[PDB]
């Protein structure tokens, strides 16, 4: 009861602003993905 | 190795022993046709059996639109650049990822494996 009636003051939500990252993070993620795909390609070449 | 057939009944020739001249004779069970063989080996069993598919690869696979193509591997015979390639495409192969190549130039059909 106490926490609910206090939460009536602070509030809570979830949204796109909470699910969106920053440009630097997007660059990091894309770099990591490209490196991983390149490494998989290298492994396939060595196997062939 | 192979199967050889009698010329009279056209049945399989089983090996029969000639206990007089110490020689091998192929004889059938339908008529009394005899023969002398050149293999001199009744039975052969290889358990490795790592057959190179270059005998079993058809040259007609070059017309497949779903196969990858490369131009960094020119054909040994006709020097054509583009050459289809694929993997072993064999079941009962314990482990294999080697590539196989077929030249895409018509009537060349060169099938190698670097
Ligand atoms: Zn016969
Ligand atoms: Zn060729």
């Amino acid at each position: 009861t106490v926490i609910n009636n206090w939460l009536l003051i602070e509030g809570h939500t979830i949204g796109i602003g909470d699910s969106i990252a920053d440009s630097k993070t997007y660059q990091d993620i894309q770099n990591t993905i490209k490196k991983a795909k390149q490494d998989v390609i290298e492994v396939i070449e060595k196997a062939h | 190795v192979g199967i050889r057939f009698c010329q009279e009944c056209n049945n399989m020739l089983y090996p029969k022993e000639d206990k007089e001249n110490r020689i091998l004779l192929y004889a059938c069970r339908n008529c009394d046709y005899q023969q002398e063989a050149d293999n001199s080996c009744i039975y052969v069993n290889k358990i490795t059996h790592e057959v190179d598919e270059l005998t079993q690869i058809i040259a007609d696979v070059s017309q497949d639109p779903t196969l990858p193509r490369t131009e960094d591997h020119p054909c040994q015979k006709c020097g054509h650049k583009e050459a289809v390639f694929f993997q072993s495409h064999s079941a009962r192969a314990e482990d294999a990822m080697r590539l196989y190549y077929v030249c895409t130039a018509p009537h060349c059909g060169h099938r190698w494996t670097e």
